[PDB]
């Protein structure tokens, strides 16, 4: 039952999560500026009602 | 007895209508004309400040704000020129070769 | 107010750069000699520098209502030269390779350190604005020097167009708070204001919009989306410049902002700061574990480093020695940059033009440039934070400071994404001691070579020795 | 709030509505009446009117104070036209203001 | 001077919003330059008289002129964009006005709840503004000179035939 290491992969398991998260985040950079903009509009969003919630 | 806030909302309109031309035209001249209004936008909302409050330093970051206006608006304009002679085509989404 | 000789003293270093564009500009006038506007151009930053000896020894003052210069200020003018002297000796090869006109170049390059130096020294709403725009428009020359390259024409339209926006921004914001504090300098933004009001929803709002635009500027998320497109697509000493001396200078005037503003240290702004440094940090590193390309690499760097200098920002206002962590990661930050676009740089040049492949191939590269390899790796371990190295010392410097305020979720960011830094960077490290399959001879190659080997040694030495570099940096102190 | 600012005030407005009016109103009537049957461097001198405008308008405010900013003002004043000028020379020996090379 | 102010932003409103949403380059450039001419109508309303006056003379006289130049030469004719008018489908812009909508919520929230005793209106001159800027503001003058001369190396750089 222990023949492949159980606990060396459920200490494995931050890499795949890693890599997971940086594959699924590097969908943002498609090269496409208007979407640039649209991420920077919604940033400018995102700070201003932050910062309006907080006060 | 023009009060503050309504130069300050006509300012922050013409912002936003400007960065709404900015995302949603995919012609690259019509993102620089969406860039040209906001750029306007921020210079009244400065000349509404000073006004305000009587001081001429609103005038002054007109014009830097101008200065600034007219220079990349012609660079702006060169790279629109230069997309033009080179590819024939002034879609934005097709200038999109680098990606993630 | 009016303008003493002395203060013409203080402003030595802008004086000399303005003169020297100047004079530049009418040597091109003159005639089209790539040698002489170049060396002309080195020659005005290094008087600049010099020049910066002379203010040091001047006192501490305001020029203008706009300026301010101090040991605060003459790091930073610092740093900026010693970033546009080295993308000047990284640029002559890379030009000598290229065809049309070259010395354009050098007189963008110059007016972009004009624009680093008076953020270096702006005290003032105006003279930020300023300073930014100096920055960002030869900057949009540059990355678009090589228009008939597909890759760089791409990066100028980009940066241009978003930088354009993030100043719409920028001046917005400096408009809503010139609405409600009726003063444009730095100590007066949120000066009058008491008993618990230093909240003012047009005043957090103005320093939203204006933390758009500069995180726009620093490459921090959400606004870091340009940064591997603008720095894989523009020419490699343009890359070196985009890297380092803007967001240094950026950076630099960031700093000042929050530290002489009495809105500083807002409770708000101080959360939503720390959200976009946890955010950059995290998403920085996590974007650059795949990355084949060295300099969209770099730029997913540039997002993460950054994201480490906005925490020691974070914690400006509480403890004492965030001035001190931000310039030691600033001088470890800008040589070990310097030393890997300057590799990058070397490898690139000369412009092999518009229709030639420029990809950079470091697999196998120890087998046939040996030293440019050891500054690579060098480099490559500086930027993941290892001791012996100059990166773990500004690290290190980072995590003191975070501990110090009790900043303990971005003290955790900043151990998380520096072992994801460790996973890509060693990647790149490593990979420049395989075994590749298939894939100079003047004198400016060379001293390109020399500067970034003299950046890997200044790295390696004062990670072992940091004490003369800590011992600069504390004594260039800002007026209090 | 006096009587000849007023005054002056509705002239000008008067002045300019009946003005355009008389345009609109010449071109309606000849409407209505009557029976029925390239080079880029066009760019370069308009960006350098453009940027040489912007120029001149720092001049515009500055020639209106001279008394009142003194010799430093001119010392100012100069180093922006020494500037200006060294930006023209450049532009003419470049060739970029030379319309048949 | 109020209800020149109030009209003038009203038509530079409308100028502009028709800006945004038509398909022809000069028409829009027309009513841009409406909307820059409505703008100066409001600066003067303000007593910001040196700003109408670079807002007509620069913005609506140098810039727009530019634009022109370059749609001109450009000649759109409809290149594959006219015949789309991808900006009109509802899934193009229904998003983006969405977020712009609430961008302008969260501004406005900010403006209003700021105290406010009422701009004066009172004509702050010509010589006013050049004695600011040729006094406290010299180090803005030389470097926005410099400013001028990155943008205009830059545009001759990239802009030039060959
Ligand atoms: C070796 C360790 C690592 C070094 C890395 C350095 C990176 C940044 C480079 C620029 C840093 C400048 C920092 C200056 C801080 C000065 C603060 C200050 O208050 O200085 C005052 C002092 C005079 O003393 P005081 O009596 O206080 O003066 C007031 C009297 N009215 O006056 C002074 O102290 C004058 C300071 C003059 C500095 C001149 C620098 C010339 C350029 C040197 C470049 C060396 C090569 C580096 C690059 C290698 C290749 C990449
Ligand atoms: C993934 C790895 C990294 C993980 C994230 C980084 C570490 C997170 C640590 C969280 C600490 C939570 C502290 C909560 C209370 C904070 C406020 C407070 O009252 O602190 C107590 C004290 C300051 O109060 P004072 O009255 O001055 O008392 C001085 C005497 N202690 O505070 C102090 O005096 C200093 C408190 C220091 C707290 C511990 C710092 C060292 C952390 C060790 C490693 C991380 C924890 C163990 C490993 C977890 C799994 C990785
Ligand atoms: C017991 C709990 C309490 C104590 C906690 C102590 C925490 C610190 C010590 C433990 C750290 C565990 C790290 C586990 C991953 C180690 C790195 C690794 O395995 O890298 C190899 C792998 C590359 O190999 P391969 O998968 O073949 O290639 C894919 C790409 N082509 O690489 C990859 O696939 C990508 C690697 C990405 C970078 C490494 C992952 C970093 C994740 C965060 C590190 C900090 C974790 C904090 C604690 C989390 C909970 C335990
Ligand atoms: C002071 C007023 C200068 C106005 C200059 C206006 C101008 O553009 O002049 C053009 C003039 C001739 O240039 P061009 O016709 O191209 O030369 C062909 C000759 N082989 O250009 C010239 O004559 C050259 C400009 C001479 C003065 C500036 C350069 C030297 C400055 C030294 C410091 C004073
Ligand atoms: C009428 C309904 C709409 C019809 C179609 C549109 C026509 C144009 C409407 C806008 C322009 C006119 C608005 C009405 C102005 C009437 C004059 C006025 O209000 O004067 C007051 C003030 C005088 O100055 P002041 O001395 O401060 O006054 C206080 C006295 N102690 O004045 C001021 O301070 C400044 C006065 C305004 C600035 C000058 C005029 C600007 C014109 C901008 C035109 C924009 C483009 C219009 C295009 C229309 C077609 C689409
Ligand atoms: C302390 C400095 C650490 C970083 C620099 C590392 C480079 C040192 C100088 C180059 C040495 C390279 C040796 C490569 C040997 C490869 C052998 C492969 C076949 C076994
Ligand atoms: C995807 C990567 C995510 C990395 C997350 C890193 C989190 C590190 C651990 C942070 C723990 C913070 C605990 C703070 C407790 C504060 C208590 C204050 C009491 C007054
Ligand atoms: C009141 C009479 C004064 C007579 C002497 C005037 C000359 C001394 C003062 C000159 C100040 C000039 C300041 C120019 C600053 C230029 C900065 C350029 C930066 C690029
Ligand atoms: C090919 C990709 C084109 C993207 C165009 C821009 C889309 C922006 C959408 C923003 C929607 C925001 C809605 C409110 C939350």
């Amino acid at each position: 039952l222990l023949k492949r290491d159980p606990l060396n992969s459920m200490m494995n398991i931050p890499a795949v999560l890693s890599r997971f998260a940086g594959k699924g985040l590097l969908l943002s950079e498609n090269g496409y500026l208007r979407w640039y903009v649209a991420s920077m509009s919604i940033g400018a969003v995102v700070v201003l009602a932050l910062l309006m919630v907080l006060r | 007895m023009i009060p503050l806030q309504h130069g300050l909302i006509l300012a922050a309109i013409l912002f936003v209508l400007g960065l709404t031309g900015l995302v949603i035209r995919r012609n690259l001249l019509f993102m620089l004309i969406g860039l040209e209004i906001m750029i306007n936008a921020s210079a009244l909302a400065f000349v509404v400040a000073g006004s305000y409050w009587g001081q001429t330093d609103g005038q002054v970051m007109y014009i830097l704000a101008i200065s600034l206006a007219a220079a990349e608006a012609s660079i702006g304009l060169a790279l629109l020129l230069q997309l033009h002679r080179r590819r024939q085509n002034l879609n934005i989404d097709s200038v999109s070769e680098m990606r993630g | 107010m009016t303008i003493t000789p002395q203060n013409l003293i203080a402003l030595l270093p802008l004086l000399i750069v303005g003169l020297t564009v100047v004079v530049v500009m009418l040597s091109i006038a003159w005639r089209r000699n790539h040698f002489l506007n170049a060396t002309l151009s080195v020659i005005g930053l290094n008087a600049a520098l010099v020049s910066l000896w002379f203010v040091g020894q001047a006192g501490a003052m305001d020029v203008t209502p706009l300026m301010r210069v101090d040991g605060f200020a003459m790091l930073y003018t610092g740093l900026v030269l010693l970033a546009s002297l080295a993308t000047c000796t990284f640029a002559y090869p890379w030009l000598e390779g290229y065809n049309d006109n070259k010395d354009e170049f050098y007189l963008l390059v110059l007016i972009a350190a004009l624009g680093g130096i008076l953020l270096a020294n702006a005290n003032h709403l105006a003279s930020l604005f300023l300073g930014i725009e100096l920055i960002s428009l030869p900057l949009f020359g540059l990355v678009g020097y090589a228009f008939r390259q597909k890759r760089s024409l791409e990066a100028s339209i980009k940066y241009t167009i978003l930088s354009a926006a993030a100043s719409s921004f920028l001046l917005f914001g400096m408009a809503l708070v010139y609405a409600q504090s009726g003063d444009l300098s730095f100590v007066a933004l949120g000066k009058n204001l008491g008993d618990g009001m230093l909240n003012e929803p047009l005043l957090l709002a103005g320093f939203g919009l204006m933390i758009v635009g500069l995180g726009f500027k620093l490459s921090l998320v959400p606004f870091h989306l340009w940064t591997p497109d603008v720095y894989q697509g523009a020419p490699a000493p343009v890359s070196t410049f985009l890297a380092t001396a803007s967001k240094i200078a950026i950076f630099g005037v960031v700093m000042r902002l929050f530290l002489y503003a009495p809105v500083g240290d807002s409770e708000a702004i101080r959360v939503v700061l720390a959200i976009i440094a946890f955010a950059s940090i995290i998403f920085g590193n996590l974007m650059a574990l795949s990355q084949t390309n060295i300099k969209r690499l770099l730029g997913y760097s540039s997002i993460s480093h950054l994201g480490y200098l906005l925490v020691a920002l974070i914690a400006l206002q509480t403890g004492e020695m965030s001035m001190e962590a931000v310039g030691v990661y600033l001088a470890g930050y800008l040589f070990s940059s310097l030393g890997a676009f300057g590799v990058v740089s070397l490898m690139s040049s000369p412009y092999r033009g518009p229709d030639a492949d420029s990809l950079f191939s470091y697999r196998g590269l120890f087998w046939h440039r040996p030293i440019l390899a050891a500054v690579m790796t060098v480099m490559m371990l500086s930027l993941a934070g290892i001791p012996m190295t100059l990166g773990f010392i500004g690290k290190f410097y980072v995590l003191a400071v975070g501990v110090q305020a009790h900043l303990w979720w971005l003290v955790g960011a900043v151990v998380v994404g520096s072992a994801i830094g460790l996973y890509y960077y060693l990647r790149v490290a490593v990979s420049l001691y395989l075994h590749a399959p298939e894939q100079p001879s003047n004198w400016q190659y060379s001293a390109g070579g020399i500067v970034v080997l003299i950046s890997a040694l200044l790295v390696l030495v004062l990670g072992v020795w940091p004490q003369p570099l800590i011992s600069i940096v504390r004594l260039a102190m800002p007026l209090m | 709030t006096s009587t000849e600012v007023i005054a002056h005030h509705w002239a000008f407005a008067i002045f300019l509505i009946v003005a355009i009016g008389l345009c609109c109103l010449m071109l309606v009537g000849g409407w209505f009446l009557g029976g029925r049957a390239l080079s880029a461097k066009f760019y370069l001198v308009a960006m350098f009117f453009v940027i040489f405008d912007v120029e001149a308008l720092y001049l515009f405010a500055w020639s209106t104070s001279i008394r009142e900013s003194g010799w430093v003002g001119f010392v100012e004043a100069a180093i922006f036209i020494f500037v200006l000028l060294a930006g023209l020379v450049y532009l003419v020996r470049i060739g970029a203001l030379d319309w048949t090379p | 001077m109020e209800f020149a102010f109030y009209i003038c932003g009203l038509i530079a409103i409308l100028a502009t919003l028709r800006v945004i949403t038509h398909t022809n380059p000069v028409h829009a450039l027309l009513y841009l330059i409406i909307s820059l001419l409505a703008i100066s109508g409001v600066f003067f309303s303000l007593g910001a008289y040196f700003a109408g006056a670079l807002e007509i003379i620069v913005y609506a006289g140098a810039i727009m002129v530019l634009f022109v130049f370059v749609v001109m030469m450009l000649n759109l004719g409809g290149s594959e964009i006219e015949q789309e008018r991808q900006w009109l489908k509802p899934q193009v812009w229904i998003g983006p006005a969405i977020l712009s909508a609430i961008m302008l919520v969260v501004i406005v929230y900010a403006i209003l709840g700021v105290n406010d005793q009422g701009i004066d209106g009172t004509p702050i001159s010509a010589k006013a503004v050049g004695i600011t800027l040729f006094g406290p503001y010299v180090l803005a003058v030389e470097l926005a000179s410099m400013l001028l001369l990155a943008g205009l190396v830059v545009a001759f750089h990239v802009g030039r035939e060959e």
